[PDB]
């Protein structure tokens, strides 16, 4: 429950007191060591909970390659690596009735609105364009094959196991375990 | 009037340190440090690999090494002179 | 998978002679993917960011209906049933202008966010074409390392890519030379590199250590030993020599 | 105060821009986590850097 | 209020443009500095070394 306070663009003499280029920092204790950034303060200054400390951040470790005019390094083994990448594809399709929002069910308000011309039609057209764009996005990402392919019933691929990404027949959703976890983790 | 400017998180000296690390990595180890551990290799051998990349054999580089190095050095010097002599070079950042 | 090892510059025998180890590494990596997804909550923050931004925009739009914008009240029914048309007209004009301005701001921000989402979806379509339907040579486009393959998974309003790559490991130092001098001729490797452990000279492929005897089948000759800087003397074996010897 | 929450919206948009700038710089320049150094003797076969 | 809204909308448009430029720069740093590119005219005129 400990906190520190930063006052921006203020000198420390008009308000564990530290004067940075971002402002005046109260509640943090300044150290001469350098770590990776945890909470960015600014101008190269970061803060961390170790009490609360403020430090200049390090860019990384130091490494010097043993360069020579006749030396080489060759790998003798390898590693297989698997990594993830998440990308958003679409938004939710939302429609707004201009007259209902702006006037409700009153008629006098609508008669007065008719003096503003064609604003509501413009707004409706813009939202409709967004709504069709979303479906276009999903088509362009996912419908890249015109044949539905299935995997053979005997899963003999030379020792490689794909059960965590292939559909689960037990579930009613016919989703893979990883897809189940992904759909459960987003609220 | 309520206007203020915030400082950037990375200072200019830290960006310069990043670029110097990239230069040192590519000069001492080629493209290996970008895909795993950095593996040292002599620079003419790396340039021979790069000639192989575009469809020219290695002996072409090994038999014209001094001429190629001189051409490279002259090109870098002309880059420096051209930047120093033309004002409209950095128009995009100024815009 | 042997074809894909060829695609990154490694021979097929390297895959066929290590098939079980590679399969086990693959299976362990997929298992770790599942564990990491199950144990880390902030992994899917991008989709959650999109949802949160849209929801808070709608909440702000609905909340704006409680403002009076300089009129007597924010309720149309009360202001109509409390006043005559001559002044109700002015007050209703105030309300109408305020609500129209709020609606226009909402629509403008929605258009800008839609443009950003469209750029992201174009990137995802390019990745589905070039990492799932092929093997990519571009650096860091389909993961960190040398790209082998990729697998897609679907997520709410999004896509997840599992990138499988090759990473070198356990490197070792050797002495190297640009060419070999033999019989007053200069020899260069066809597809590898000359290496020396201190005593003997071999030729390896460049991404995996597998030394061979230097023969006339894995080298080619060009010029004499006078021009190249750093050439080394060593013998180049002739595979046809012992054949006619007997 | 009768106009509602316009000012909060404007501040939120400007804060989003300010965060995006630092994200841009990180994505361009911070592509290595090792700091590499060149050897003290600069002998690269005739190439001058 | 109208003046402030105009300023903020213009800033949002410009920020989108700058973000696109920075994404291009990040792709170039990955593919021309950390590797050798086969794409025509992506890392200069000629055959990229």
């Amino acid at each position: 429950n400990q906190v520190a306070v930063l006052y921006q663009d203020v000198n420390c003499t008009e308000v564990n007191v530290f004067q940075t280029r971002a402002g005046c920092l109260i509640g943090a204790e300044h150290v001469n060591n350098s770590y990776e950034c945890d909470i960015p303060i600014g101008a190269g200054i970061c803060a961390s909970y170790q009490s609360i400390i403020a430090y200049t951040m390090s860019l990384g470790a130091e490494n010097s390659v043993a360069y020579s005019n006749n030396s080489i390094a060759i790998p003798t083994n390898f590693t297989i690596s698997v990594t993830t990448e998440i990308l958003p594809v679409s938004m939710t399709k939302t429609s707004v009735d201009c007259t209902m929002y702006i006037c409700g069910d009153s008629t006098e308000c609508s008669n007065l609105l008719l003096q503003y011309g064609s604003f509501c039609t413009q707004l409706n057209r813009a939202l409709t364009g967004i709504a069709v764009e979303q479906d276009k996005n999903t088509q362009e990402v996912f419908a890249q094959v015109k044949q539905i392919y299935k995997t053979p019933p005997i899963k003999d691929f030379g020792g490689f196991n794909f059960s965590q990404i292939l559909p689960d027949p037990s579930k009613p959703s016919k989703r893979s375990p990883i897809e189940d976890l992904l759909f459960n983790k987003v609220t | 009037n309520g206007l203020t400017v915030l400082p950037p998180l990375l200072t200019d000296e830290m960006i310069a340190q990043y670029t110097s690390a990239l230069l040192a990595g590519t000069i001492t180890s080629g493209w290996t440090f970008g895909a795993g551990p950095a593996l040292q290799i002599p620079f003419p051998m790396q340039m021979a690999y790069r000639f192989n990349g575009i469809g020219v054999t290695q002996n072409v580089l090994y038999e014209n090494q001094k001429l190629i190095a001189n051409q490279f050095n002259s090109a870098i010097g002309k880059i420096q002179d051209s930047l120093s002599s033309t004002p409209s070079a950095l128009g995009k950042l100024q815009d | 998978m042997a074809y894909r090892f060829n695609g990154i510059g490694v021979t097929q025998n390297v895959l066929y002679e290590n098939q079980k180890l590679i399969a086990n590494q693959f299976n362990s990596a997929i298992g770790k993917i599942q564990d990491s997804l199950s144990s880390t909550p902030s992994a899917l923050g991008k989709l959650q960011d999109v949802v949160n931004q849209n929801a808070q925009a709608l909440n702000t739009l609905v909340k704006q209906l409680s403002s009076n914008f300089g009129a007597i009240s924010s309720v149309l029914n009360d202001i109509l049933s409390r006043l005559d048309p001559p002044e109700a007209e002015v007050q209703i004009d105030r309300l109408i202008t305020g609500r129209l301005q709020s609606l226009q701001t909402y629509v403008t921000q929605q258009l800008i966010r839609a443009a950003e989402i469209r750029a992201s979806a174009n990137l995802a379509a390019t990745k589905m074409s070039e990492c799932v339907l092929g093997q990519s040579k571009r650096v860091d486009f389909c993961g960190k390392g040398y790209h082998l393959m990729s697998f897609p998974q679907s997520a709410p309003h999004g896509v997840v890519f599992l990138h499988v790559t090759y990473v070198p490991a356990q490197e070792k130092n050797f002495t190297t030379a640009p060419a070999i001098c033999h019989d007053g001729k200069a020899h260069f490797p066809r597809e590898g590199v000359f290496v020396s452990n201190g005593t003997h000279w071999f030729v390896t492929q460049r991404n995996f250590y597998e030394p061979q005897i230097i023969t006339t089948d894995n080298t080619f000759v060009s010029g004499n030993c006078d021009v190249v800087i750093g050439i080394v003397n060593n013998t180049v074996y002739d595979p046809l020599q012992p054949e006619l010897d007997s």
